[PDB]
């Protein structure tokens, strides 16, 4: 897995309400989570497949 | 909205929820044809939910209509955030009157102290997380570009304006972006960002609509 799968989530400073997912390094499995729309991490996929695929190991 | 209370059903006419499966942003009708919103609330496609209240439930006075065309700013910049505005043009014109309404473009800019009107969908909890189905409003005063600027030291531009209360408590947040501010029945500003929702000494910054009333009226009147 690449080094941002152990980022932490971060939703970022803007106000919007998009639904993303997130590699939860404390349950060990890709999330669902909330992303403003702007200046969050690379933990940060528009799919729960993609995140598997590069976080779990899809 | 933090802080705020529940709108009257169809209390704002002009605001729209954006939908790509679910509520997403905000927005504005200007005029039967046309969405204002903010750019960071881009996607490919989008439709539009008119005369909404309760998000959740079909209610019967909602138009559901789809985006034909999306313009976000041409000089958006994604990590300053500065000139974060969005046009979307509707497939077919809405059915005005009463329940939904197009709002007023500003005559003027408005200044430090005007009281606006700010409406969304948003998050209603400045700590932790709650979602309402129905729609919050919140009376909030334009901030000097003052205290706007000793906020947030370097981070705001002259197409920004910080509007909300310094002792926090009342703010928008998360889910409102897109959102209207409207004082004196004029459209003076769209969610943006802020550090946070509802904190001390960190209002909300929303993009100045004001300085692009000439931008909007040429991409309209050329589209
Ligand atoms: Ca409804």
């Amino acid at each position: 897995k690449p080094d941002f799968c152990f980022l932490e989530e971060d939703p970022g400073i803007c106000r919007g309400y998009i639904t993303r997912y997130f590699y939860n390094n404390q349950t060990k499995q890709c999330e669902r989570f909330k992303y403003g729309g702007c200046l969050g991490n690379m933990n940060n996929f528009e799919t729960l497949e993609e995140c598997k695929n590069i976080c779990e190991d899809g | 909205i933090v802080g705020g209370y529940t709108c009257a059903a169809n209390s704002i006419p002009y605001q729209v929820s954006l939908n790509s499966g679910s509520h997403f942003c905000g927005g504005s009708l200007i005029n039967s044809q046309w969405v204002v919103s903010a750019a960071h609330c881009y996607k490919s496609r989008i439709q539009v939910r008119l005369g909404e209240h309760n998000i959740d439930v079909l209610e019967g006075n909602e138009q559901f209509i789809n985006a034909a065309k999306i313009i976000t700013h041409p000089n958006f910049n994604g990590n300053t955030l500065d000139n974060d505005i969005m046009l979307i043009k509707l497939s077919s014109p809405a059915t005005l009157n009463s329940r939904v309404a197009t709002v007023s473009l500003p005559r003027s800019c408005a200044a430090a102290g005007t009281e606006c009107l700010i409406s969304g969908w948003g998050n209603t909890k400045s700590s932790g997380s709650s979602y309402p189905s129905l729609l919050q409003c919140l009376k909030a005063p334009v901030l000097s570009d003052s205290s706007c600027k000793s906020s947030y030291p370097g981070q705001i531009t002259g197409n920004m304006i910080c509007v909300g209360f310094l002792e926090g408590g009342k703010d928008s947040c998360q889910g409102d972006s897109g959102g209207p501010v409207v004082c004196n029945g004029q459209l003076q500003g769209i969610v943006s960002w802020g550090y946070g929702c509802a904190q001390k000494n960190k209002p909300g910054v929303y993009t100045k609509v004001c300085n692009y009333v000439n931008w909007i009226q040429q991409t309209i009147a050329a589209n």
